[PDB]
């Protein structure tokens, strides 16, 4: 849910802008969603 | 020497996502149960379908909703967050930096770094977000290191 | 011309004579130029013993002052333009009264909707006035075309002459006049040809494409021909972001006359063409100064602090690491690049290796530079496809059934290039390497191709420990993971630790919260005019220092962490020298010595 908002896009004066989109890893044994859980968020999120 | 990556692999998966989650749990007998029960609830008889149109009449939004209104969201809003939470961050960089140095200084070799308090300051301002809301306080930032600490969990083991 | 002048014309011509009557920034810049070239044609003339003729407008000075004049040039320029030329071509001849060809024009501004990529340029609004942004995408060879045609009658020693026009000399079209050259005398004499009586004009067409950030991405591109007259053909090359204005004609008639289907063959004329700057482009930024903005460089450039604060003003973004941009700054301003009599040239380009602990901002750092370094590309060294970031492959189809194209390192030719991942890039691109960097030229034997070509430019790589991490505690050399050329052929190694720390580390919270919560513009300008006017000599004072230095490195050094190398003596002549530029120093003098001294004992400690 968090990551669908995006974040604090940053245009500093020196063009050096930070990123406001966060990067999150899933990880473990098959099963468990971590797999499945992209498959809906390419529904919901746009241009996914 | 092996096929595909190496070793290497891990600084860019500590170094360069915001939160790492590991999630396996060893076959419960009541959780294999419950998770098969709500699954066969899943397959027919619909009463997830069902609960969830009846939650629609309750409280829960429809995946068309919801998707417009995160790109409302999304494009009404450019946050910021004050002062007043910002000094909590730092209250907490400093001791879980002073902290977990003493498990590289028993030399565990496992990062905390100002790449996941960057991430910190866009999981606190992105939950502040959902608000429509142009400013946030500690009443969302005591929930997000609550959220980022079940990461750091998941970095030492 | 042999048609009686309507007042549709006549009033058009004498309109625009009261705007140049109130707009004198033209009749002077038109008389500028006719100084120009009578005080070159007297440097001919008056000791032995030019410009192309087009004035640019700003159309801002056309709307308050004549609205329906305005919407001519834009709607109708087949019947305004020709008239302000007409105009202009008697001011020229008002302002000059010495004894004794066209004058042209040109704009500048905002069109409004007629302002639109070539992936909307249609087929509706043909006739008016256009401008586009794009990629020039390839280039004719500029032929010469014939107008005048000179002709020697022997029998009699009488000339004569012929003169032709065409689809591309007149926005009206013109009664086409498909005129004979003339090998025979009225008379029924033989002629022989008087080359270069004749006159001639360069032709040259370009063909522009959608510029691809802009463009809706995972379509095809969509490209349009852009015919160039005899001025601007110098001033394109491929690959560069370029703008043009001109008139969108439809010109032949395919398919109505003659017998069949596609349609009208569709073109712009250009009457004008810039250049322009955008990230990893073959041109500088090139800012103009004012007398007032070097005013402020001589104001600074005798203050004996500049270069503390300069190097910080660089990246506030960025905590720390003045002993390390310090050197950066110094790479934007370079050597001297001396070229020797009768013998090799030498290098003046100073290349940079930043390596570190992963953390660091090495991948970042190198976003700065790429954004305010007057030339730079960006180049990810693995992912270099072609040859490399130099040379390129080399086929043809066209007429000429050859054509070279030139990689990052070719295009860069003065400038800069980030190369980040540097060790992942392969042997392929490293020996290629070695062979550019205190040489700066390239060499390739293809099948046709065996000549060499200039790469005169400067380098930053920005590479990764292969344990993953690094400390000092670790034997320093193997943590490098390059062949030991590389280690030398790359002038400065600075090495970045984050072993972690608590002191340090406690004020870095609150700059990257005031950093989510001197500058930037200026230093360009300060950068070039440095570069363009200032060249020092060594002094007498510093070329001592170098000597102690260098010379006792290699008694001690050579006892401890690092090699040396005759390669290194001269690192601190570049130095020096860069730091006297930011002096604007006529000569070296001692301090520079020793700030170069300063940076190796970082670097190499
Ligand atoms: N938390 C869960 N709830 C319901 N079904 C699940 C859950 N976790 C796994 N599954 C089942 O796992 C299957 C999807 O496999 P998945 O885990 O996406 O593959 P992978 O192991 O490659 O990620 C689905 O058929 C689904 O029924
Ligand atoms: N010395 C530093 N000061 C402030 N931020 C830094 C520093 N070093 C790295 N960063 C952070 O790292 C991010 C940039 O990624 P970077 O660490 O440069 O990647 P890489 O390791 O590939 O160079 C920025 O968000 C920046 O905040």
């Amino acid at each position: 849910v968090c990551l669908l908002m995006g974040g604090s896009k940053k245009i500093l004066p020196d063009g050096m802008r930070l990123r406001g989109d966060i990067n999150v890893l899933l990880l473990g044994d098959p099963g468990t969603a971590k797999s499945q859980l992209l498959k809906f968020v390419e529904k919901v999120s746009p241009i996914a | 020497k092996s096929p595909g990556d190496n070793i290497d692999f891990q600084t860019t998966i500590l170094s360069r996502f915001d939160m790492i989650f590991i999630v396996k749990d060893d076959h419960n007998e009541e959780r294999d149960i419950s998770i098969a029960n709500h699954v066969i609830n899943i397959h027919t008889g619909n009463a997830n379908a069902m609960q969830n149109q009846q939650e629609e009449n309750g409280s829960e939004i429809s995946i068309e909703k919801m998707k417009r209104y995160i790109t409302y969201c999304r494009l009404k809003c450019a946050p910021r967050l004050s002062p007043q939470a910002a000094e909590k961050l730092s209250s907490n960089f400093v001791t879980i930096r002073k902290q977990l140095l003493i498990n590289e200084l028993e030399s565990t070799e496992r990062p905390i770094t100002i790449r996941q308090l960057e991430a910190i300051i866009r999981i606190t301002e992105s939950l502040a977000k959902l608000e429509l809301s142009p400013i946030a306080q500690e009443r969302h930032v005591d929930e997000a290191i609550r959220l980022f600490q079940a990461s750091t969990m998941d970095a030492a083991s | 011309t042999f048609f009686a002048p309507d007042a549709v014309f006549g009033d058009r011509v004498r309109r625009f004579q009261e705007f140049l009557d109130t707009f004198t920034s033209y009749r002077d810049s038109v008389r500028s130029i006719q100084v120009y070239n009578s005080n070159n044609a007297a440097n001919y003339n008056d000791d032995q013993d030019i410009l192309p003729h087009r004035i640019i407008i700003s159309l801002d000075d056309l709307r308050e002052f004549d609205r329906s004049f305005w919407s001519g040039i834009l709607v109708e320029p087949a019947y305004f333009i020709p008239p302000a030329e007409k105009a202009l071509t008697d001011l020229a001849d008002s302002m000059d009264d010495v004894p004794h060809h066209p004058w042209k024009l040109s704009f500048k501004g905002s069109f409004g909707a007629h302002a639109l990529s070539p992936r909307t340029l249609t087929a509706q609004h043909l006739n008016k006035l256009v401008s586009v942004e794009g990629i020039v995408t390839k280039t004719s060879l500029v032929r010469p075309k014939l107008i005048r045609s000179v002709h020697y009658a022997a029998k009699t020693g009488r000339f004569h002459y012929r003169d032709y026009t065409d689809a591309t000399t007149t926005l009206t079209t013109r009664i086409p006049t498909p005129a004979i050259y003339p090998t025979e005398d009225t008379e029924g004499n033989k002629l022989t040809t008087e080359y270069g009586y004749s006159t001639f004009i360069d032709h040259q067409r370009i063909t522009v494409q959608e510029m691809p950030e802009m463009a809706p991405a995972g379509q095809l591109p969509r490209s349009i021909d852009v015919i160039l007259d005899d001025d601007l053909v110098d001033k394109t090359k491929p690959g560069d972001r370029v703008n043009v204005v001109g008139v969108f004609k439809s010109l032949g008639a395919g398919g109505m006359n003659q017998s069949n289907l596609i349609g009208f063959k569709t073109l712009i004329l250009g009457n004008t063409v810039y250049p322009l700057h955008a990230r990893s482009t073959g041109v500088a930024a090139r800012q103009m100064l004012t007398d007032f903005d070097i005013r402020n460089i001589n104001k600074l450039s005798k203050k004996k602090d500049i270069f503390d604060i300069l190097s910080q003003s660089l990246a506030p973004s960025i905590y720390g690491h003045d002993h390390i941009k310090k050197a950066i700054l110094l790479m934007l301003m370079g050597g001297v690049e001396k070229n020797l009599e009768n013998g090799s040239h030498l290098r003046g380009d100073i290349n940079i290796l930043m390596v570190g602990d992963p953390s660091t901002a090495k991948s970042q750092l190198l976003r700065f530079v790429l954004n305010t370094a007057s030339l730079a590309i960006a180049t990810t060294g693995r992912g270099s496809s072609g040859v490399g970031l130099t040379a390129a492959v080399t086929t043809d189809r066209e007429t000429g059934e050859r054509r070279l194209e030139a990689g990052a390192m070719v295009l860069a030719d003065r400038g800069v290039v980030c190369i980040d991942e540097f060790d992942k890039m392969t042997d392929v691109d490293r020996v290629a390497i070695h062979e550019v960097m205190e040489q700066q030229t390239v060499t390739i034997a293809k099948a046709g191709i065996h000549t060499t070509l200039n790469a005169r430019c400067s380098v930053i790589a920005a590479a990764n420990p292969v344990f993953g991490q690094y400390d000092v505690n670790r034997d320093p050399h193997q943590n490098i993971a390059l062949p030991d050329s590389l280690l030398s052929r790359f002038d400065l190694l600075f090495v970045v630790t984050d072993d972690i720390n608590e002191i340090r580390d406690r004020s870095i919270s609150e700059h990257v919260l005031r950093t989510h919560r001197v500058t930037i513009p200026f230093l360009r300008k300060y950068v070039q005019y440095a570069k363009e006017r200032v060249i020092p000599q060594l002094t007498q004072e510093a070329i001592n220092v170098i000597v102690k230095n260098y010379t006792d490195l290699r008694n001690d050094d050579n006892t401890k962490k690092s090699p040396i190398t005759a390669r290194t003596l001269e690192t601190l002549i570049r130095l020096a020298t860069a730091h006297a530029k930011v002096r604007l120093s006529k000569t070296v003098n001692k301090v520079d010595a020793k700030v170069a001294a300063n940076l190796l004992r970082f670097a190499l400690l």
